[PDB]
DNA sequence: GTGGAAAATCTCTAGCA
DNA sequence: ACTGCTAGAGATTTTCCAC
DNA sequence: GTGGAAAATCTCTAGCA
DNA sequence: ACTGCTAGAGATTTTCCAC
């Protein structure tokens, strides 16, 4: 299991924990609350 | 020591200490105070320091809007070149986008366009345009720019240009223009020490050649390569040759490869 | 002729990259075009770089040295 | 070295190009390049025109390169200097036109489209052209149903014109051969570039009479003498600049 | 070949072609293509890629104001160590800056203050409040936030802080004050693996004790070195000697060296 | 190593601390603590004392580091909890607070107080203070005439009294003697990480019994068995986390 | 006891910076406090570094060990 | 002599040819038309 | 193999809404 | 299941020219 | 002298108006 | 005549622990 903590679009607040679903170069799709979200590894924080 | 824990925890619940704090003043390892401060929702604010690639396939054109003296330009870049089409449009809407598309499938082999977001890239005109001329098309995630970090480079550079030959163009499309033929034609550099144009012209001719040569090469050097199942070849040379295994390329020496 | 279409193939360029490099490596030697995937040869190593990653050119300036 | 006799007898038989006797045989292109410049009995890409085709009360402004049947089609507003001169400025830009030909009309003569000549350095100069035309034509009656508007009908029929009209030598689209043409046509400028880079060097080898300096290599050092293409070590041939 | 940089002249004037492109088409050195681009004004459009150091100085403190959920929070930070003291006051105005920079001196040994040039930090009060205070008043160049890098940092690290207690003050000022008070004792990491409070203690403990050894020495150490003027003896050992010559300091090996 | 009993004779001879002994005589400091604290006959910095004073109508609420006369004194509102809350915060931001003496009063008593204290780790409690303050009221009056405000005087008189005035045993300020006092504390605070790090520890030696380790140095092991400090070789004890 | 003095100066660490290297440099020796400048001593190398560039701590963590 | 080309202060558009007057380490100060200013060397370009 | 100018390579920054 | 880059300005490093 | 976990060091990014 | 930094997240490299 993984927690995504993520900021997903021009909000500076952070969000999460949010489930991984995808982990690829620059992009993770995690499931927030059944909401499905793509964010910049710049953006996401997993753990 | 794990009692120690606890008045981690206590203090981590009011003062949020990194790590470091809590493993210097409590006396603990580095593995607890971090996993202590890993259990915390308000202490994950921070990314991994990394960019991403775009993608360079030879085939991809990135597109985006830019506005300049109160007139929408629509810029296009070929990512693995740098050869940029602009047009100065009237209004930034999805019919005059579905043009300049239609007009740069017909120019070069546009075979993706990557696109933020906008208004007049999601539009339903520009879906029809990509699937009249096969273009399949990208979306960056939303607010990230960084990923069409290519033409929004180009945008800069670009109006750079327009701001050295406005002088000589009394209108804004002139102008801009003039800034694509000086990019593609007139400022050299790169990677083969080419100009925009010439390094096209040689990504789409190279990508024709290599083809059909790679055809031939395919219709003639036929192979079944047994290593360490039935592969198939690739290249043999230099006693190490590669083997395409079921879509997972392998790189092998010569010993424990058999070409049959 | 299978000999020397093999050169042609190999008469290319292939600047690549890698997925934590953010600067073009240099221009390796391309062994072979696929799909999905390139194989080339930087300095008597084979490997097998991404098409999304990858430009080959057959640089002209050089060719004609 | 080895193959350059080879090289020589080829041609005097065959009367080759150099591109062929250059990868036939494995030579550096600046040799080969005056291996065929030693014999009088051995001694384009850029060119455009212009057309107006008035469908619908509309003008379409072709520019056909005449060495590939390549297209580009654009319905413009009216035929004024204007639009012409911008026609212009977009093709200069995207392709390499250094001349231009057009039929003396009055949009093609004005002040406005020869200063766009003059700033993006296209030379103005007054059977491919009908023949592409009458294709473009052909095909926008194919796809005009598919668009209302007349100029999505041209950019749809130039886009099929140039890419999915195979038809040639071994079945090729417009566009593949435009490619391979402006490819060739930069082979031959960096060629001439190296030549003319090199042609203010003067070699003497062992001294003997001077010489013309062809190709300095890593060890190998390729010079000629009164139309004799030798090879020589390095540790024999001393160059100059002059 | 000097009559055909009249043509790359040309081809500049008209399309500023950078020196690659002009050496390229026109078979020139890069020399004298560079010499052409830089005898261009239009074409001199990009400074050095460099970032110079600010002040790191024992008694150098930088402010800057902020503003969070409406409020001006005023913040000063001391560069050498990271030791933030923050205050939310009523408005932007220079009597509550010349109060809160009296109240830094009395608590902190400030000798100088390096601000943006906004309206309270250039006003007279604050002026007077330095002058009788004896602090030097360092203005960065305008629009230049880089300048005032170490404190606008902190901004960015304070308002983090806040946003992980500001559900524990019911008001900005005592979420503040928290924050500050996580950042002096709580966040340790730095140079020393310190806190900020502990590093700045330490900063001014030694600045105070290595001011009163190098007296001492001083005091004893008394010498002339004759190498090679009558320089002033430093340090001499490890077979080498550091001198000051007329406010140069040189450090020589044992050899051409005479202590008298 | 070779440096232990000369420290531990000058200690049993003059009953001397620890850092006289790592500083004359060159041992780890871990070490010099051990020889003190093996003798039963040889066995503060954060405490700040709050107090009101009224002038002018305007109570100054005055903090008094009691180990070296350093004031921190600012007017307030009034002598509501909430301010007094206030400046306890920012007391505990700026400086080390451990623990507070106060009045006892209805200011300082306060469960807004008490959870300031609370909050910022202060531990609450019930002739330095009034020399200071005097102090205070006579600098203010010396400088209430350069400030229209009482804020402003007493900010000045703050800044005189911690700075301007060198009095005392070397001639030293209230400043200089509050960065020592810190960071000594510091340093205490570093040494007694350090043994409870390593006190987890045990070590044989040549077996023989267990033993205390005190210094795992590059080349020189320092280990005590029953009161004895004696120095080893690295190729001779062996140690084991327990 | 002068040169004991001379050690005293010697026990602090300077943490130092150039003129273009952004990272701040490791810990070296203090051989000399000035008003101007920092004499210090980094891998047996004498530099003289300015004021506006230097950290002179006394490092407790690595003193009191 | 040195020409220093410099972007002083939101002006994204450059000027010059001014006179160098001094360089430092991240501040050049320049006399453009006897206007004297500083500008960091991020902003400023010499010849 | 030795120095000196020159070309290549590398490092780094502003700006793209 | 997707993704920062480009072009220019100094500085440093090879590299070829002549013995 | 050999591997494995762990600690130190280095690289790199978001945001500060 | 003045000047980007800081703190954190991954990855890589030493380094000590045990023979
Ligand atoms: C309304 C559409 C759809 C939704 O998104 C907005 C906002 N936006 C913002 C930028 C932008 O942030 N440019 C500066 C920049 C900064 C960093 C970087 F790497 C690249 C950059 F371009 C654009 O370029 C852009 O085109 C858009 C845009 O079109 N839209
Ligand atoms: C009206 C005053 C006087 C004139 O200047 C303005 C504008 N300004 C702008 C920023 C700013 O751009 N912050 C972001 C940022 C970006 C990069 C960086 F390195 C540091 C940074 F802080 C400030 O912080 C700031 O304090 C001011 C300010 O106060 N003023
Ligand atoms: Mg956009
Ligand atoms: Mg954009
Ligand atoms: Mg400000
Ligand atoms: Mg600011
Ligand atoms: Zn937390
Ligand atoms: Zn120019």
């Amino acid at each position: 299991n993984f927690r995504v903590y993520y900021r997903d679009s021009r909000d500076p607040v952070w969000k999460g924990p949010a489930k991984l679903l995808w982990k690829g170069e620059g992009a993770v799709v995690i499931q927030d609350n059944s909401d499905i979200k793509v964010v910049p590894r710049r953006k996401a924080k997993i753990i | 020591f794990l009692d120690g824990i606890d008045k981690a925890q206590e203090e981590h619940e009011k003062y949020h200490s990194n790590w470091r704090a809590m493993a210097s003043d409590f006396n603990l390892p580095p593995v607890v105070a971090k996993e202590i401060v890993a259990s915390c929702d308000k202490c994950q604010l921070k990314g991994e320091a990394m960019h991403g690639q775009v993608d360079c396939s030879p085939g991809i054109w990135q597109l985006d809007c830019t506005h300049l003296e109160g007139k929408v330009i629509l810029v296009a870049v070929h990512v693995a070149s740098g050869y940029i089409e602009a047009e100065v449009i009237p209004a930034e809407t999805g019919q005059e986008t579905a043009y300049f598309l239609l007009k740069l499938a017909g120019r070069w082999p546009v075979k993706t366009v990557h696109t933020d977001n906008g208004s007049n890239f999601t539009s339903t005109t520009v879906k029809a345009a990509c699937w009249w001329a096969g273009i399949k098309q990208e979306f960056g995630i939303p607010y990230n720019p960084q990923s069409q970090g290519v033409i929004e480079s180009m945008n800069k550079e670009l109006k750079k240009i327009i701001g050295q030959v406005r002088d000589q163009a009394e209108h804004l499309k002139t102008a801009v223009q003039m800034a694509v033929f000086i990019h593609n034609f007139k400022r050299k550099g790169g990677i083969g020490g080419y100009s925009a144009g010439e390094r096209i012209v040689d990504i789409i001719a190279t990508d024709i050649q290599t083809k059909e040569l790679q055809k031939q090469i395919t219709k003639i050097q036929n192979f079944r390569v047994y290593y360490r199942g039935p592969a198939k070849l690739l290249w043999k040379g230099e006693g190490a040759v590669v083997i395409q295994d079921n879509s997972d390329i392998k790189v092998v020496p010569r010993r424990k490869a058999k070409i049959i | 002729e299978l000999q020397k279409q093999i050169t042609k193939i190999q008469n290319f360029r292939v600047y690549y990259r890698d997925s934590r490099d953010p600067v073009w490596k240099g221009p390796a030697k391309l062994l072979w075009k696929g799909e999905g995937a390139v194989v080339i040869q930087d300095n008597s190593d084979i490997k097998v770089v991404p098409r999304r990653k990858a430009k080959i050119i057959r640089d002209y300036g050089k060719q004609m040295a």
